[PDB]
RNA sequence: GAUGUCGGCUCAUCACAUCCUGGGGCUGAAGUAGGUCCCAAGGGUAUGGCUGUUCGCCAUUUAAAGUGGUACGCGAGCUGGGUUUAGAACGUCGUGAGACAGUUCGGUCCCUAUCUGCCGUGGGCGCUGGAGAACUGAGGGGGGCUGCUCCUAGUACGAGAGGACCGGAGUGGACGCAUCACUGGUGUUCGGGUUGUCAUGCCAAUGGCACUGCCCGGUAGCUAAAUGCGGAAGAGAUAAGUGCUGAAAGCAUCUAAGCACGAAACUUGCCCCGAGAUGAGUUCUCCCUGACCCUUUAAGGGUCCUGAAGGAACGUUGAAGACGACGACGUUGAUAGGCCGGGUGUGUAAGCGCAGCGAUGCGUUGAGCUAACCGGUACUAAUGAACCGUGAGGCUUAACCU
RNA sequence: UUCCUUGUCGGGUAAGUUCCGACCUGCACGAAUGGCGUAAUGAUGGCCAGGCUGUCUCCACCCGAGACUCAGUGAAAUUG
RNA sequence: CAGGUGGUCAGGUAGAGAAUACCAAGGCGCUUGAGAGAACUCGGGUGAAGGAACUAGGCAAAAUGGUGCCGUAACUUCGG
RNA sequence: GAGGACCGAACCGACUAAUGUUGAAAAAUUAGCGGAUGACUUGUGGCUGGGGGUGAAAGGCCAAUCAAACCGGGAGAUAG
């Protein structure tokens, strides 16, 4: 099964209609260290919520 | 459970031994055979002075399945093999004189009352 | 169908699931804290933590048992002498998985998983 | 006549003294409280509003919790109408339980059914399994041809396919009512309802004989 | 669930007797003929029991006139009106399934001897 | 510069010149059972033996085993027996190469779906302030089969044999829906037995591998063979048909005026979807009551302040699920895991003691272990926030109030 | 090898256009382009029976590899 | 690049064996992963009752399977 | 201790089915299958040349090529 014609450059932008990214909302910030991360997920230092939960 | 090309072995002393179940009566395209159930049948092991041959086509009941009966209950009564109760085609009435092994009261019908006093033991 | 059934397949047989998770657990109470995958990592709870809980009742009978589901002495030992103890009175909940980036190679989502009480005192052994 | 709101319990049996064990589902059957009774004046039709259960406060919104408020009754899991018929009075507020079916002999049970997803033309719609040897190529539980040659040229509406299966409102005509527990708020009804444990069942006295 | 559970312990028999599989016991269940009401016993090997509060069962086999019969009984059900051991075996195991492919002397089951 | 060609399988759909079931007229129609014609397409409408077969014959059923259209429906769905390449042979024809709807044995069936269509399922925007719910039902779809026994009644009918209409009750077959309490299947996540071998230092005890090594059982879930339910009654308008009154046509006449019956068809009644029904409906509840500037001065633009109801996101997840979606829950917390107790399953662990030359047995012991189950339990993980969404909602007219 | 032809009769099956036995009416067998037999042999053709079974009645569940989602890479036939 | 490519070497346990299973010496995990646990396809496991009713056809699958001893038919070219 | 003897690995072959069919592969894989002391198989080297070779014979094979190979030339053959 293939194409009886080409599809044109508008169907093919409408097909990409969904295609686009979702953008994170916001980031969450750390009450001690105050840095910027991934709500539930724990910052580049090692901190979450407040914490030093890994020391690297 | 019974179902065409099914064999069977016999309950009574007509002398078959082993019948074949080639038509489940009682409704179009019915599949299954329960104990109480009239088959359609052919023999094809008799005993060599019976009062039946082989080759010939009769109706029987089924009397005993492995597949068993259910009570009202919920309770099974399952059986070891699959027997029936030759029956004359037309007078559906038993053909030999005696009953071997135990029966269901499923049976338990005037049609079948011959069956049920001849039974060495109702289930 | 999936209905009320438990456990993830992870892409794997069964006797490569149970190899895994006994490595997996074995590295767990060695280092107390590793790095693995989420869905690993919510998994590996299902197996290190009755581990735990077993081995809170010293005896030979335990001890065989816990051979059995890691099959390494040193695990056992630890489990035992160190973890028994540690847990004495803790009613379950002796992990902790805490989430963090994705895997640069496969964009995995990552996540630590940690015993509970890996405190400051622990660099004394 | 109209019907209660419950809740899926589950099955089990019930011995009857003569040696019968009669398949049942158990009901849950809590109050029923009325939110709104609608009329031909105001809605153009005679029906009451009820709530079933209870609900935590901090899950209500302002816009639900108002319409409980105005009721004067405590919120619940969700809100069903139902029909009145010509004769039947409720006044807002009044509850309901179950001993309503206390003479009613069979009802008709409504539910959700359980889903099971995407579901193929054999088991969506008993399609026959081709052959699973005999050459067949790759085309064992396929639905095989879904329409005629050019004459037609399409394939036409409501063709029975692979889809969603499940996970609908399905209703149970008829069922007979075992035992009406109303200290209990329980509602035995013989057979088996839709839905899985723990859904909300629609229970109405038949509509049929 | 607290609803269900107390639903059926309201309806399950007191005074069921124990028995292990491998015990022959005589079962007497409650046979209704029109206007009567008989007791027919049932006696032969325990081969299976399913313990699960009111729904439990157990199946006995015997053989009757040459024809091998097992029965499913619903043990808290009013049918079965009584239930006594008469020997108790000695099996290792909970369900005597093998014993369908064995007859005569290797259908035999060790007494129990407790 | 290719429209794959028989039959089968799967899946159908329409026609009515109807096979069954329904309604009738006539009968050389006593009854039962038929014959024939009219109306009627709602539903239903065999399994095998032989053959590539369609067909047909035969066996045995059934209420019946309808006739046709659909590229002799259906190969980008399957098959490849037949037909229809190359091999070989027989009969036959030909001097021969070869040939024969004559026969015989053998003989590669490709395609990841762009569009239409169809089955499902979302995103966007709309519906005129926003939001959360509950509905109305325009419209659409599903469903519609039937046997046998009993009572009426051995009555009506009939010389007898035989044997009813109408009406009622029960119980089946086929089909459909739902469900898992029961009976079972499965249950490579539970327990046990066991062969070979390797390892854990060795014994003992375990683990790996051998299709889950081979097996025996089996929880939850899923499920049929399991067990509940369904087809209706009723109503409206009718078909063929039967009529009442009744002229044209002093009679007669079912019809011309008028009136009454009349079928599984039609419209309802039952079930499901359904306001994108743009003709975008209804009801209930909730939220928002700040300034200021510019300009071409309007359904205008801009700044500051403000950010509600609610939503989304994220997290724990679900008997919900391809993904979206949908549902539950997020510390004022039982959402998941763990933990505790129980249940269930398996069947008397290990260690020790005793007996035995030993294999092994016995006691401790219905022991030990036990997945998805039940009841509990904040031990672990579900975070303070942030984000989106605003600031009273056009014009005209009419009835009401000012 | 037989068109007529599913010849006829017998056997086998509840039922056999195939099979086996016979008949002879050989459309159009026939004696080294061999005739008729033939033990053994055959990934040879036809037919029957026992065993066995998901081949089927009628499918159910399960274990894996894909399909599906995410990240990376990234084709093809075809096309006024 | 699941293909093809001559010769030599030949450990242990079980085994008739260079078969097969598990291992030694030695060498590898096959150059995309991560999730999910739909239809459907592929490769497998199990299956109530029935047991070829499937189908052109038992195609495929299931089944049989070793050693020793006992025992073994028609027919035969006397070997089978 | 004979055998174009038997069973069965290597080895040689290719009967069935499934898969694959823009393949892992311009002929394979998987599970079964035949021969397996011989008219056996295999290495190295050699010989036979296109109306010719070779052929336990299929018009088979002769460099993925065969009812007359390939390459260059006649050659811009001819084409109602
Ligand atoms: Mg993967
Ligand atoms: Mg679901
Ligand atoms: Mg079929
Ligand atoms: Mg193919
Ligand atoms: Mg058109
Ligand atoms: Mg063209
Ligand atoms: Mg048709
Ligand atoms: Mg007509
Ligand atoms: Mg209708
Ligand atoms: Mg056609
Ligand atoms: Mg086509
Ligand atoms: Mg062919
Ligand atoms: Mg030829
Ligand atoms: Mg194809
Ligand atoms: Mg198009
Ligand atoms: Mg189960
Ligand atoms: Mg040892
Ligand atoms: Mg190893
Ligand atoms: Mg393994
Ligand atoms: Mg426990
Ligand atoms: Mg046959
Ligand atoms: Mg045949
Ligand atoms: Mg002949
Ligand atoms: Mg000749
Ligand atoms: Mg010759
Ligand atoms: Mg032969
Ligand atoms: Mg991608
Ligand atoms: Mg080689
Ligand atoms: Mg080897
Ligand atoms: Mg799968
Ligand atoms: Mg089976
Ligand atoms: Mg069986
Ligand atoms: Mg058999
Ligand atoms: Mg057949
Ligand atoms: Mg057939
Ligand atoms: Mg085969
Ligand atoms: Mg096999
Ligand atoms: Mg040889
Ligand atoms: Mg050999
Ligand atoms: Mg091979
Ligand atoms: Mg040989
Ligand atoms: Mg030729
Ligand atoms: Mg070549
Ligand atoms: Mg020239
Ligand atoms: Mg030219």
């Amino acid at each position: 099964a293939v194409q009886q014609n080409k599809p044109t450059r508008s169907k093919r932008g409408m097909r990409r209609s969904h295609d686009a990214l979702t953008a994170v909302t916001s980031l969450s910030v750390d009450k001690t260290s105050g840095e910027k991360h991934l709500r539930h997920h724990i910052t580049a230092d090692g901190y979450y919520r407040g914490r030093k939960v890994i020391a690297k | 459970m019974i179902q065409e090309q099914t064999m069977l072995n016999v309950a009574d002393n007509s002398g078959a031994r082993r019948v074949m179940c080639i038509k489940v009566l009682g409704g179009s395209h019915r599949r299954y055979a329960g104990v109480g159930d009239i088959i359609k049948i052919t023999i094809k092991e008799a005993i060599p002075r019976g009062k039946v041959k082989k080759g010939d086509v009769l109706k029987a009941v089924v009397v005993r399945t492995k597949k068993g009966v259910r009570r009202p209950d919920g309770s099974v009564i399952r059986f070891d093999g699959n027997a029936c109760v030759l029956l004359n085609n037309n007078s559906e009435q038993p053909i030999g004189t005696r009953i071997f092994g135990p029966v269901t009261r499923e049976l338990r019908s005037e049609k079948f009352m011959k069956i049920i006093s001849l039974a060495p033991e109702v289930l | 169908m999936r209905h009320r059934k438990s456990g993830r397949q992870l892409n794997r047989n069964s006797s490569h699931r149970q190899a895994m998770f006994r490595n997996m657990a074995g590295s767990l109470v060695r280092h107390e804290i590793i790095k693995t995958t989420l869905p690993k990592a919510k998994e590996l709870r299902r197996v290190v933590e009755p581990l735990i809980t077993l081995a809170k009742t010293d005896s030979v009978a335990n001890r065989r048992l816990a051979f059995a589901r890691t099959r390494d002495n040193e695990i056992v030992a630890k489990l035992f002498n160190e973890l028994g103890p540690r847990f004495a009175s803790r009613a379950g909940g002796y992990t902790r998985i805490l989430k963090c980036g994705f895997r640069a190679g496969d964009n995995a989502p990552m996540a630590y998983i940690e015993l509970v009480d890996r405190s400051e005192k622990a660099e004394a052994a | 006549m109209i019907g209660l709101v419950g809740k899926k319990v589950g099955m089990t049996r019930i011995f009857t003294e003569d040696g019968v064990s009669i398949p049942v589902t158990v009901i849950e059957v809590e109050a029923n409280r009325v939110t709104q009774v609608k009329d031909l004046a105001n809605d153009g039709y005679r029906a009451i509003q009820v709530t079933t259960g209870a609900k935590k406060a901090n899950r209500v919104t302002k816009p639900e919790a108002g319409h409980f408020a105005k009721a004067g009754v405590e919120a619940g899991r969700g809100l069903w109408e139902f029909r009145l018929a010509e004769g039947e009075e409720f006044t807002v507020g009044q509850s309901i339980s179950v001993e309503l079916f206390a003479d009613v002999k069979k009802v008709d049970v409504t539910g959700t059914s359980k889903g099971k997803g995407f579901a193929g033309t054999v088991k969506r719609w008993n399609f026959r399994t081709q052959d699973a040897t005999h050459g067949n190529s790759l085309s064992h539980r396929v639905p095989g041809s879904i329409g005629q040659n050019q004459t037609p040229g399409k394939v036409f509406k409501g063709k029975k396919m692979a889809g969603q299966m499940g996970n609908e409102r399905v209703t149970v005509q008829s069922l007979d009512v075992v035992r009406v527990d109303a200290e209990r708020n329980l509602l035995l009804v013989k057979g088996a309802v839709p839905g899985a444990t723990g859904s909300d069942l629609i229970v109405k006295p038949a509509v049929k004989a | 669930s607290n609803i269900i559970k107390q639903l059926e312990q309201e309806q399950m028999k007191q005074d069921v007797p124990s028995f292990r599989p491998g015990d022959t016991v005589e079962v007497k269940v409650w046979v209704v003929e029109g206007s009567k009401k008989r007791l027919q016993a049932f006696e032969g090997v325990v081969i299976a029991i399913r313990n699960r509060g009111l729904h439990s069962a157990f199946t006995v086999r015997k053989i009757s006139n040459g024809e091998g019969v097992e029965r499913v009984f619903q043990t808290h059900s009013p049918v079965v009106d009584s239930i006594s051991v008469k020997r108790r075996g000695a099996v290792r195991k909970a369900k005597l399934y093998y014993l369908r492919e064995r007859t005569g002397k290797a259908a035999r089951i060790k007494e129990r001897l407790n």
